[PDB]
DNA sequence: TCCCTAGTCTCCAGGCACG
DNA sequence: CGTGCCTGGAGACTAGGGAGTAATCCCCTTGGCGGTTAAAACGCGGGGGACAGCGCGTACGTGCGTTTAAGCGGTGCTAGAGCTGTCTACGACCAATTGAGCGGCCTCGGCACCGGGATTCTCGA
DNA sequence: TCGAGAATCCCGGTGCCGAGGCCGCTCAATTGGTCGTAGACAGCTCTAGCACCGCTTAAACGCACGTACGCGCTGTCCCCCGCGTTTTAACCGCCAAGGGGATTA
């Protein structure tokens, strides 16, 4: 039986393991730190996807583009936070026009 | 040589959240990108609070304290949810 | 409690701000600084909370703090 | 009294030579063979030769398993394949080493009949190996080979009285056979500071005399390439044999036609007594060690017997440079 | 006496001196109540207590200095709350 | 004859500049500029394609950011064209 | 074969007028493009040098675009995606 | 002693162990602590002889953090080197803009 | 004395100004400042190793790292003083 | 594959850090 | 001023790294040449943003009388921080072992693109 | 406020390439053992965070009060935006020179 499937996940939970042991973090790794990375991995990709599927449905866009997941990453305050610090290649920049660049009369 | 990613495991996910939505190959290179990057981030937290904790292991108390250090707002608070109920599974054998 | 926000009072803020080198500072100012003070305040307690929390301990430790600063950007010297 | 051990190491070692493209294999291998070829004495058990040099763990549990057993589990099984056969068959031909016998193999050319059916596929050195295989592989008689270098010097002779052409290697020492003639020749107009076609008309000289056959490659410095001894109008032809000439300046001809004599346990020989003397030598010329190491001006060479004296070594004959 | 030389005074001796200029009783009580929006009945060392306090004051004049840049910046010699928010927009904040 | 307003056209595009994400900076001067400034470093060094695509992606969102920066800049002081003291005063602040 | 330079110039004000709308910016004066230019110059240089050093310490002769992305991360810029 | 055999001041022993227990790599060279050791006795060398300076700049012979604040803010390196890094008590470097001057 | 280098200090202290004391503060602000260099320099050299695959610490990560951190003339100095100090211990 | 030098334990001790 | 450990040097044991470069020929790589066409440079209104000065007023410093909370000197008093001694789960490690995952090779429609035609802003009057 | 016109959208049709989809082949997660031990846990001891109280004193708080500087008004001017025009370089393709690699000595 799978670790993944023994705890009911998606992502791969062995190779978490395995990449942990060999990432020279610590002396020693405890079991249910992999689960506990696995399920907070698995939450935050689900988080982005949705709010990629649902922008792709806002572009009529079957396909997932990196400007979709940009716009996503943007959409979310949470995310933003999370990945303030991150470039999105090819993703562009969020629509923001200035109030006072628009055009009265 | 043989090249790692979560490529299939990002495929099954979306697929378990939109079944009928694609996505690019550099689509998967970025998603890709962003769970190294929280796979990283949150290794780095919990080896540097178990050197501030002195312990030699890497206990699953770490990851809870790691998760709930790096991740912001609700995001922090439905993930631990998800966690320990996950962590349940892997003590209800 | 008690409105400790207020506790900064608006002579320290123009103490603070003249360690801080302005000249000028509109009576707006005093409120919207407490009101970053604190969110500066939050966002590191919580995170010293969490350390304590994380070492079991019913009392919040200097180290902690620092360890907090770093995690938060802020790296401090003074005690250890 | 090691021949049979030395005679499955020598297959080993080309496995690990041509086929597992590993020289630091192959060159251990080759070192531990010629040791036990060089014991004179019967080899019992693979620990009685591990206390002779270059002997380690894998060469005596190998030579303990085939005293044991008559045979190698492991060379039994490379020499049945088919794959390690044709490499070592392609390897044999001059111009397919490693690699070009590997894309042979993969390419399914496997024998000297697809070698002769892809000639499109084999170059101008590769062709000639291949159109001289078999001429390639014969030993050449002392008479023969003397015959073709007095040929040879006749020839340079004709060029050019002041060109001078020696005859080094195993025939300078004296040997019986060679499996190739190795010329080194000079001229005093070409010195270390000092014609590019001074090779070339002794190449011509000795293509027009039709001494030469064939030519692999030619440069201003060495020629490579195939001759043969003409036949007396009535008898069998002579076998095609491998002919390299290399030019060298007059300050270093000695010392090249001291270095290609041999032998190789000679030249380790010479070499260390001159370093232990404060000198090197090498095939260009020879020069003082410093305290330091630093070598400092090489000395000039005009004879081997100036470069024997320099390293403070009584001269030997090609005959006594054996070892 | 004149306006501003007061305050160019205070504005050299608060640059030349060291101190906290905070009141530590009422920055223990401000700190005690964030506390208690994440866990009652938390102890802090008094150590502790002056290092979050030395903090919020380097956070302070930083925000400070980078208000008054901004007010010279926008031509502008009293500093303003928008000020204070296009540094918080510039220092990425929020 | 029909001649757009001075600030229309203006207005136009930067729409158009914000729902597209090319990269807006030709190739090959950026790659000429990558060669001359990694000589200075290191002459007879080689740089990758995706590498020299990647660092052009890489100084556009730098520029982008510096660029949004300036121009909160000069809402902040009321003013519509950007000033390079304005970009001098968004360096400031930021710290570079 | 033959080194050149003066490159920066290479930024046409076109580029940078694009660059600037995608950051929306409505009026520009001509005086941005010189500042600009050299607030680029200094950020690639600031890169390209950590890049380089990561280069050789790896003993490679090729500007590798893993070794960009962890001088992007040692700038604490963190491009995803590339690599 | 290692150190005298280096010939530094720093406790190259104590580095060493302090990469061994710091859990950084499988393998550490001998050197390295060596290197390691260097660089912070350059590195402190070069911040007390500026903080030496400052002192004197103030008549006071005893180092102080206001002083080592003031060193830290007035070299271009260091400040580039440790800009985000806060110290106690230290103060601010005395910076009056022209505009406020009347 | 929870490993501190305060003696290391205090002598590189009077060897570069013998004619001048230092506060417990400052001495303690050092001594923060010199395990912060400490833990940047291991960060970096982990992190080159990794990047570059290697499974050992040595002192060619070690000064590519410390090139990284330090500034321009910084750099070349430490740099310097490092080869030099290596030079000496391998030496003699 | 063999080697040789450098990275581990380990193992006391003349000697540095400490209160 | 002893004194209390302690890394420094010396075995004892064990892992990466290199043990061969010259001579000649060939393929992949890379740098230059050329049309061309989008694109950048140029050039010229002009008008709309930048900007300088005037009026003012109100809000912020400024000096001062007052007070009240913050230090600041006590006082005690205990929750818990830290250190200690077991033992025990428990992570690490080893050796099969199979299957999730991976590499290679289709494929068929998602989607870019083009082109026309309908849509709707948009400057001008 | 319409209106010509021009930028935009939508729709149909087209062709093309990559998301996935499949299928054969492996090495990495699983099973099931051991075995030294990290820390878990119980337990004990001192200490610092409270916890409080009286005194002092100065930071602060509230208040007149001037004034200056923020701001809103104005004109005024010139710079850069828009539109057209003229090179031009980049760019895609299309070529040939050398760097690296092959065997072999």
């Amino acid at each position: 039986k799978t670790r993944s499937s023994r705890a009911g996940l998606q992502f791969p939970v062995g190779r978490v393991h395995r990449l942990l042991r060999k990432g020279n973090y610590a002396e020693r790794v405890g079991a249910g730190a992999p689960v506990y990375l696995a399920a907070v991995l698995e939450y935050l990709t689900a988080e982005i996807l949705e709010l990629a599927g649902n922008a792709a449905r806002d572009n009529k866009k079957t396909r997932i583009i990196p400007r979709h997941l940009q716009l996503a990453i943007r959409n979310d305050e949470e995310l933003n936070k999370l990945l303030g610090k991150v470039t999105i290649a090819q993703g562009g920049v969020l629509p923001n026009i200035q109030a006072v660049l628009l055009p009265k009369k | 040589s043989r090249k790692e990613s979560y490529s299939v495991y990002v495929y099954k996910v979306l697929k378990q959240v939109h079944p009928d939505t694609g996505i690019s190959s550099k689509a998967m290179g970025i998603m890709n990108s962003f769970v190294n990057d929280i796979f990283e981030r949150i290794a780095g937290e919990a080896s540097r609070l178990a050197h501030y904790n002195k312990r030699s292991t890497i206990t699953s108390r770490e990851i809870q304290t790691a998760v709930r250090l790096l991740l912001p707002g609700e995001l922090a608070k439905h993930a631990v949810s998800e966690g320990t109920k996950a962590v349940t599974k892997y003590t209800s054998s | 409690l008690r409105d400790n926000i207020q506790g900064i009072t608006k002579p320290a803020i123009r103490r603070l701000a003249r360690r801080g080198g302005v000249k000028r500072i509109s009576g707006l100012i005093y409120e919207e600084t407490r009101g970053v003070l604190k969110v500066f305040l939050e966002n590191v307690i919580r995170d010293a909370v969490t350390y304590t929390e994380h070492a079991k301990r019913k009392t919040v430790t200097a180290m902690d703090v620092v360890y907090a600063l770093k995690r938060q950007g802020r790296t401090l010297y003074g005690f250890g | 009294l090691n021949g049979g051990i030395t005679d499955m190491l020598t297959e080993l070692a080309n496995f690990e030579k041509n086929v597992s493209q590993a020289i630091h294999k192959y060159n251990a291998y080759r070192k531990a063979a010629s040791v036990i070829a060089k014991y004179p004495h019967k080899i019992k058990s693979g620990a009685e030769a591990k206390k002779l040099p270059g002997v380690g763990t894998k060469i005596a549990e190998k030579i303990d398993e085939f005293l044991a057993t008559g045979k190698l589990r492991k060379l039994e099984k490379i020499r049945q394949d088919d794959t390690s056969s044709s490499i070592n068959f392609l390897t044999r031909v001059s111009g397919i080493g490693p690699s070009a016998a590997r894309k042979f193999v993969d390419e399914g050319i496997k024998t000297l009949e697809d070698l002769r059916k892809n000639e499109d596929k084999l170059n101008h050195h590769q062709r000639i190996g291949l159109k001289y295989f078999g001429d390639f592989e014969k030993r050449i008689p002392r008479e023969e080979m003397l015959q073709m270098q007095d040929i040879v010097l006749n020839e340079v002779k004709k060029v050019d009285s002041e060109y001078i052409a020696t005859v080094c290697g195993s025939f300078r020492r004296g040997a019986e056979s060679s499996g190739d003639m190795d010329v080194l020749l000079t001229h005093p107009s070409f010195t270390s500071e000092s014609q590019p076609k001074l090779l070339h008309q002794v190449v011509e000289q000795l293509q027009k005399v039709h001494f030469i056959t064939d030519t692999l490659s030619k440069g201003e410095t060495k020629f490579m390439g195939v001759c043969q001894l003409p036949s007396k109008n009535d008898e069998k032809e002579y076998p095609h044999r491998r002919i390299d000439i290399r030019l060298i300046p007059k300050d270093q001809y000695y010392c090249g036609v001291l270095y290609f004599t041999g032998s190789d346990i000679f030249n380790k020989n010479m070499r260390a007594h001159a370093l232990e003397k404060g000198f090197t030598i090498n095939e260009y010329t020879i020069r003082p060690l410093g305290v330091t190491g630093v070598a400092g001006e090489p000395l000039p060479v005009d004879s081997e017997k100036d470069i024997f004296d320099y390293i403070q070594w009584k001269y030997r004959e090609p005959k006594d440079r054996s070892e | 006496y004149r306006p501003g030389t007061v305050a160019l005074r205070e504005i050299r001796r608060y640059q030349k001196s060291t101190e906290l200029l905070i009141r530590k009783l009422p920055f223990q009580r401000l700190v005690r109540e964030i506390a208690q929006d994440f866990k009652t009945d938390l102890r802090f060392q008094s150590s502790a207590v002056m290092a979050l306090q030395e903090a919020s004051e380097a956070y302070l004049v930083g925000l400070f200095e980078d208000t008054n840049l901004a007010a010279i910046h926008a031509k502008r010699v009293t500093i303003m709350p928008k000020d204070i928010q296009l540094a918080r927009r510039i220092r990425g904040e929020r």
